[PDB]
RNA sequence: CGGAAGGGCACCACCAGGAGUGGAGCCUGCGGCGCGCUACACUGACGGAGCCAGCGAGACCUUGGCCGAGAGGUCUUGGGAAACUCCGUCGUGCUGGGGAUAGAGCAUUGUAAUUAUUGCUCUUCAACGAGGAAUUCCUAGUAAGCGCAAGUCAUCAGCUUGCGUUGAUUACGUCCCUGCCCUUUGUACACACCGC
């Protein structure tokens, strides 16, 4: 993660390209505090965030 | 309740819907509308003469409905409440109209011009304030507050002036030429005034 | 009065721009494919 | 009987102050003062090369008295006007520092302003007392 | 200009070698 | 609040009926200052131009340019034809502001000339009943309709 | 992997019919709540 | 207390309602 | 080609509404009468759209 | 229900109805003494009307319509502690 | 609308003249979208 | 042109007249008699004044 | 509605009209109550006028 | 379809 | 102490504090003259109450005014309410009420909201 | 008046939790009701007596797909005002709304002129549902399809089950007029599968043998995810439900 | 099954006007359809000057100090928006409106591929000359203009939703058209009115 707000979070370097997130959205992501989430949409500017 | 009298008998009783006490009341110049203004609701019920159900409920106050009256010329009404505030409606053909004016504190009497032009509200400051209906405006006030003959009570602990026990007219009526009119409230006092030259006339006790 | 010619049917600026123009077709195109897919 | 730039004008002020501020001559004015863009939001420099330095030391001088001490960043703050990014909307942009603090060091090295505590920067008692002088004569320009 | 289009290409190919894989 | 009850126009200002009027377009919405303004220095000019007095000038000239008769499109079934009526004053007051202040917003529009001045020039044009400016024009045209298919 | 949530059904020609001949018993039964006017 | 704040009662009548850096502390 | 203007306007109807203030309005009919060009011109006004 | 009207109809409920209680829970005043004697001078009005005797039960809607009299010390001084006094009103 | 329907209606191999009524005056349907939903549950059965 | 004057007295209704155009009574300013059944186009109320090119003709309904 | 509509001199010829009904007795005593009715409101809207007007022909149809 | 009144005059 | 008054206008979301005391006759807004009110269009559209009154009257009374929030033209409607609450409070407490009416008829026979606020409360048909 | 809606929401509470208490000792007394062998409470103040009134609103500054959508609701709905928003604050919207006398309101939020969300909120301090709507497609979307008839509708619920969908269906029927007329003409359908509640209008004539349905009006899925007791301006009133997201038997679990 | 008569309602109708989309650029949702944002300038642009808000409170912001045209970096402290307005320059020319794109230069970000992104500066000045057919939407703090803040379990990050600021023109009538709906046992209770 690298930009946070209240329940919504952006995350960096987890993929490669916009096509591969759209291919993962909508998942069951979880982080080490064990707090629960998703994938929502691929962000655009940067190319895989 | 609506009475006869030429065989003197009710024709009817228009009521609401949940035994709502009616405040104030005032009926159409062609006696076909008739309006109640409550004081547990404050909105201005208004039923039908010939028919007997309910129209509707005029609503857009906020705090009792104090007083109502009907222009007998437009015929048209101006309803007035603690809210600190005049409303007239105009309630006939395909419009429902309001338009709404402030005054300074709470109305609490209300009469109408017999030409139907103006208004004359008493509030509790004890002003007579006097509108223009169709301009919504303020033609001008006339203070109260000095000639009033309270009185004392007996089981009080202050003084007969310094008490605001009745520093205010409950009710207002114009006269037939609609250039005086006539004052009185829970004070000893009954005051005449008149309109154009903002002055009192008389004051019996 | 002077007459005029109208065209009707620059070079790397119009390669540009057609390269442009594919690209983002046909990666709109893949991203709406991929994204129906997944669902 | 005692009147101040809270009882002038604000427009006519500057003018006048700027306007004392040339036939003054002792402001030690940039080398650069012809070619500095003053915004970075801006896209052409002053229009009156010529005193528009005058103009904001005198502009600087009203701000700071009316107020009562302000830093380079407040007074960029205070400049910094919007831009135009064109076809996206529009966001803030500064004023130019390097100028603002020409401006403060001039003003200092007059001895207009005087240097203030908690950081920051004050007038000077016979700044003060100039500006009070030239308020009314603006004031009574009228004759 | 070169390594967009050779990209470009290579992303087709792995549009096809999805459809493939569909 | 003059846009309440049907007839608070007709108790306006007619000062502030014509500048908010002038207010009117995509890029003027919402900038009543400048459109006081702009009358400010309209008048200015009226006096300037001609000595006698702003006000006279415009009231005058809203008199003279509002229609007198109008043609309806009365469809007939199909058979659509104009047929002529009166006017009522408030829709003549109305379309008196209305001429004059497109007037000067078209005739300023690309031209050399500013909105203030062209603007007097309508108005003295209009008091004079000069058929010179765009709103004599119209009215007569309207006008002339009406006299042709009473 | 694992998704999160339910995902947003797509309205496919079988899924109306369905519906469809559901609403046409209900009607033919003339059995379909309203908001029936309170007496006395 | 936003709730409270949403009912404040605007009418509430409380009685109370009636009332170097060195050298500087130890002057006041 | 020289960019400094369009040449075929496509504009909004009517042509009433995009035509000049003064204006006479024929239609070449076959069946009607014989006139004159040159003396029909002539006899029209000084300011006129034809 | 009727049998909470022959259970829960109780002196508690006719008293905490009385008046100066309902100021005490409204916040009128700190204490039921002092409400008591902010009705005696004279301080207290039921919409239009003002209050002399506090042995008065206010009505569901009036007690909703409890305030000050107008024009009193007590006001003025809420007023001015709030920094919301307002002459023109003579609050 | 209704109006339409009612005259159809009354205008008018019963049963498939009630099936093109209903395919005709159902006028919300993706049959492209159908077919997508047909592909993908065949590339399904088949994975 | 010689025009004239006329004040409305009474609006007409519930005649089935062409939206925007209203029936309308007219009693002669000058002489206090005569009076005419116009239409008028804006928005019209009673005893207001109106402008006539015409005395003669009387509106009729108009569809 | 349609007797305020109709013009002052389709007002001239109701006149004329009722004293034709009076001509003819048996018409009057068979629609007594809407002859009565019509007349009256028509003359309680148009009476400025026709009061206006001077007719000796008209006196003696009133008469 | 004429209106009540306008028939009137006519008649 | 002194005679004082206080009042407060309110135009759309502008509020203005008006004092006003016995004084010399001064009227100054945010520590500066009257004179230099901002839009400097609106300029008589807040010197009304004094041209609409008199200005003796003003000669005797001292008058300050504090305004925050809102735009300009709200502002100067703020500004000019809360003189002309003012003025009308101060000659209600400390001089005749007879020259109270005085002034509230002229205010309100000009214009009323100099008074009163045009609480501008929404209308659904 | 503040002091009467001060009053009113704090009894209006009190009645809900005494309405939940004995909500859960009627389902206890349930086991007994089969041994031997109903609205809720605005809409038992005022459910047959008064009809509704809706105002349809827009979020703020609506794109015309938004303006377009909200008239579409207003015409499904009888009884309906739009409004256009434009710089109304949430205060002084509901509270023109309760002063002006109004059932009850509808205000559309959108994404770029695709509607995604959609706010119910009943007026004398009642509940509020946050629906989320996704699928839509207008009749401006369409054709020129006709006209809406107008009609007062007769209605359709399906597949609502346990006491939420119980809420559901009393906040919709409320919304809709009441008494129709036996031969009432169009009618519409709330059907439920999965939690995705879907709307359409239809209009329909009893054939010579059965019926046939012309289906019009809008087409979309609307899935409740919030029901806040108090009004929308709120935003601090207690949750009467809420739909979770991240549990791990969320893509599973239903009316919830 | 159909017809007639009567009455009501509506920016899906009349009537008066306003504002859009559709032309161009840009963004992006449905697959060609559709929604946003920037233009076409003089009610402007440009330069000096003036300053007036509200929502918002889970290695971070920063007041102040130092240099740098700018961007920016350096040292110290704690846990006040735009449109707007005042003067000044420009003038009707796709010109100073419009800044696409191109070139060069200057710094920041990660990192090591001389990898990419961001911001500033110079120079380059394209289409766009008010947008056809049509078409939708709209009645008061309403249309429209302008900025600011937050992302609070759904939906949204070239976007959703709030809040502040400036604030109009034209209807506020009518069932004539287009529709839609109601009624044709007064049912109820005087008076009047009506009368298959």
């Amino acid at each position: 993660p690298y930009k946070i707000f209240k329940n919504t979070a952006f995350i960096k370097d987890m993929f490669s390209s916009a096509m591969e997130v759209a291919r993962f959205e909508g998942a069951q992501i979880k982080t080490v505090s064990g707090i629960r989430g998703e994938i929502k949409r691929a962000l655009s500017k940067p190319e895989g965030h | 309740r609506a009475w006869d009298l030429i065989r003197y008998r009710n024709f009817r009783t228009f009521t609401g819907t949940e035994r709502i006490q009616f405040n104030c009341l005032a009926v159409d110049p062609s006696g076909e509308v008739v309006c109640a203004g409550s004081l547990d609701n404050f909105d201005i019920h208004v039923w039908s003469v010939q028919t007997g159900q309910l129209l509707d409920a005029l609503s857009g106050h906020e705090g009792p409905v104090s007083c109502l009256s009907f222009s007998q010329e437009n015929s048209v009404l101006a309803s007035a409440s603690w809210d600190k505030t005049i409303r007239i409606w105009s309630i006939f053909g395909r419009s429902q109209q309001v338009e709404p004016i402030e005054v300074y504190s709470d109305v609490l009497a209300l009469s109408m011009r017999p030409d139907g032009k103006e208004v004359a509200v008493s509030t509790l400051k004890g002003q007579i304030s006097i509108f223009n209906i169709e301009d919504a405006k303020q033609v001008g006030n006339i203070d109260c507050r000095k000639d009033i003959i309270s009185g004392r009570f007996n089981q009080d602990r202050f003084t007969a002036k310094n008490s605001e026990r009745s520093k205010f007219f409950t009710t207002i009526h114009y006269s037939f030429d609609g250039m005086a009119i006539v004052a009185g409230g829970n004070n000893n006092s009954i005051c005449l005034y008149d309109v154009p030259n903002e002055v009192l006339l008389k004051r019996f006790i | 009065i002077p007459t005029h010619a109208p065209k009707y049917e620059d070079r790397t600026r119009s390669e540009i721009n057609k390269m442009k123009a594919q690209l983002k077709k046909e990666r709109k195109f893949t991203m709406k494919e991929i994204r129906k897919d997944a669902k | 009987p005692g009147v101040s730039v809270r009882d002038v004008a604000a427009q006519d002020f500057i003018n006048a102050y700027a306007s004392f501020l040339q036939r003054q001559g002792k402001l030690e004015v940039p080398g650069y003062v012809d070619i500095v863009k003053t915004s970075s939001g801006n896209e052409m420099p002053p229009q009156d090369a010529e005193g528009w330095f005058y103009k904001r030391a005198a502009s600087v001088a009203r701000h700071i008295y009316m107020r009562k001490q302000v830093g380079v960043g407040k007074l960029n703050k205070l400049y910094g006007g919007a831009k135009s990014r064109g076809v996206r909307p529009y966001k803030h942009i500064d004023a130019s520092g390097s100028i603002n603090r020409k401006v403060l060091q001039a003003l200092e090295k007059i001895g207009i302003v005087e240097i203030s505590p908690k950081g920051g920067r004050r007038i000077s008692e016979n700044g003060q007392r100039d500006l009070d002088r030239i308020a009314a004569q603006t004031l009574e320009e009228d004759e | 200009h070169t390594l967009a289009n050779n990209v470009e290409s290579k992303l087709r190919d792995d549009l096809e070698r999805l459809k493939k894989i569909r | 609040r003059y846009a309440n009850k049907r007839f608070r126009k007709a108790q306006c200002p007619i000062i502030e009926r014509l500048t908010n009027s002038l207010m009117m377009n995509g890029r003027n919405n919402g900038k009543k200052l400048k459109a006081v303004r702009i009358i400010k220095h309209t008048l200015d000019i009226i006096n300037v131009l001609t000595d006698q007095n702003p006000i006279q000038v415009v009231v005058d000239a809203i008199t003279n340019t509002g229609p007198r008769e109008d043609t309806t499109r009365v469809g007939g079934g199909g058979a659509a034809r104009r047929q002529a009526v009166d006017v009522s004053p408030l829709r003549r007051v109305n379309q008196a502001i209305a001429l004059l202040t497109i007037g000067a917003r078209e005739a300023a529009f690309r031209n050399i000339k500013t909105i203030a001045e062209t603007l007097a020039e309508e108005l003295i044009n209009a008091a004079k009943g000069s058929s010179t400016s765009y709103a004599i024009k119209k009215k007569d045209e309207l006008e002339r309709v009406a006299k042709s298919n009473r | 992997f694992d998704r999160t949530a339910k995902p947003v059904p797509v309205i496919t020609s079988e899924v109306t019919e369905s519906l469809e001949d559901m609403i046409r018993r209900r009607i033919q039964d003339s059995n379909f709540d309203d908001l029936q006017r309170r007496t006395l | 207390l936003r709730e409270k704040a949403k009912e404040r009662n605007p009418d509430e009548y409380y009685h109370a309602m009636h009332s170097s850096m060195d050298q500087v502390k130890l002057l006041k | 080609v020289n960019s400094e203007e369009k040449l075929l306007k496509v504009i909004k109807n009517p042509i009433t509404d995009h035509l000049p203030t003064k204006c006479r309005k024929v239609t070449l009919s076959f069946d009607a009468p014989v006139i004159r060009v040159q003396d029909y011109i002539e006899k029209l006004d000084d300011d006129e759209s034809i | 229900k009727i049998s909470d009207l022959e259970n829960k109809v109780t002196v508690s409920a006719i008293c905490r109805r009385r008046l100066p209680v309902i100021m005490h829970r409204l916040k009128m005043a700190e204490t039921i003494q002092d409400a008591v004697k902010f009705i005696e001078q004279g301080h207290v009005r039921v919409g239009p009307n003002l209050i002399n005797d506090p042995a008065y039960l206010v009505t569901r809607n009036m007690e909703d319509y409890v305030t000050w009299v107008d024009n009193s010390k007590i006001k003025k001084t809420l007023l001015r502690y709030r920094n919301q006094i307002d002459d023109f009103d003579f609050s | 609308q209704l109006k339409n329907l009612k005259a159809a209606l009354k205008a008018r191999e019963k049963k498939k003249a009630i099936a093109e009524i209903r395919e005709e005056f159902n006028p919300f349907e993706g049959i492209s979208k159908q077919i997508g939903e047909e592909q993908r549950k065949r590339a399904f059965e088949a994975r | 042109t010689p025009v004239t004057l006329a004040k409305v007295i009474k609006v007409l209704g519930r005649t089935g007249s062409r939206g925007g155009v209203t029936q309308v009574r007219v009693e002669f300013l000058e002489d206090t008699s005569r009076t005419i059944v116009r239409n008028v186009k804006g928005p019209v109320r009673e005893n207001d004044i109106l402008v006539l090119m015409e005395s003669e003709r009387e509106a009729r309904r108009l569809r | 509605d349609a007797l305020m509509v109709m013009p002052f001199s389709y007002v001239l010829k109701f006149l004329k009209f009722i004293d034709t009904v009076m001509q003819n007795k048996t018409l009057l005593h068979s629609h007594l109550p809407l002859i009565c009715k019509n007349l009256f409101f028509i003359i309680k809207f148009n009476h400025k006028e026709l009061v206006s007007q001077k007719n000796e022909e008209l006196k003696l149809q009133i008469n | 379809s004429l209106k009540a009144g306008e028939r009137l005059m006519e008649a | 102490a002194v005679p004082s008054v206080q009042t407060f206008g309110k135009k759309k979301s502008a509020t203005a504090v008006a004092h006003v005391k016995a004084g010399k006759g001064l009227i100054k807004v945010n520590g500066s003259p009257i004179t230099l009110v901002e839009p400097e269009i609106l300029r008589f559209k807040v010197y009304e109450p004094l041209l609409l009154v008199g200005l003796d009257k003003f000669s005797n009374i001292d008058i300050r005014v504090r305004v925050t929030g809102g735009g300009h033209v709200s502002q100067v409607y703020a500004i000019r309410q809360a003189i002309a609450k003012g003025l009308v409070a101060y000659h209600q407490k400390y001089v005749d009420e007879q020259s109270k009416n005085e002034l509230k008829k002229a205010f309100t026979s000009y214009d009323r909201t100099l008074l009163i606020a045009d609480s501008r409360r929404p209308e659904p048909k | 008046m503040l002091r009467r809606q001060a009053r009113e929401r704090r009894e209006y509470l009190y009645r809900k939790a005494q309405e939940l208490q004995d909500s859960q000792l009627q389902q206890k007394r349930q086991i007994i009701k089969q041994a031997l062998a109903q609205v809720d409470d605005e809409y038992a103040a005022t459910s047959g007596i008064m009809d509704p009134r809706i105002i349809v609103t827009t979020s703020r500054d609506p794109s015309t797909r938004l303006s377009q959508f909200a008239k579409e609701i207003k015409l499904l709905f009888p009884n309906a005002v739009r409004l256009n928003r434009g710089n109304y604050v949430m205060p002084n919207l509901v509270d023109a709304c309760k002063k002006s006398g109004t059932t009850d309101l509808v205000v559309l939020h959108e994404h770029r002129g695709v509607p995604t969300s959609l706010t119910i909120s009943h007026f004398p301090h009642g509940p509020t549902a946050q629906f989320s709507l996704h699928n839509v497609v207008m009749r401006h979307d369409i054709i020129n399809a006709g006209n809406q008839s107008e009609v007062n509708p007769h209605l359709i619920f399906d597949n609502f089950t346990t006491a939420l969908g119980k809420r559901v269906v009393c906040i919709l029927k409320h919304l809709f007029n009441a008494g129709p007329k036996k031969d009432s003409e169009r009618v519409i359908t709330f059907a439920n599968r999965g939690d995705f509640i879907s709307v359409r209008q239809h209009v329909y004539v009893r054939t010579r043998e059965g019926v046939e349905i012309a289906e019009v009006g809008p087409r979309f899925e609307m899935r409740l995810f919030e029901l806040r007791l108090g009004t929308l301006e709120n935003k601090d009133a207690d949750v009467e439900w809420q739909l979770r997201r991240f549990i791990r038997t969320a893509n599973k679990k239903d009316y919830l």
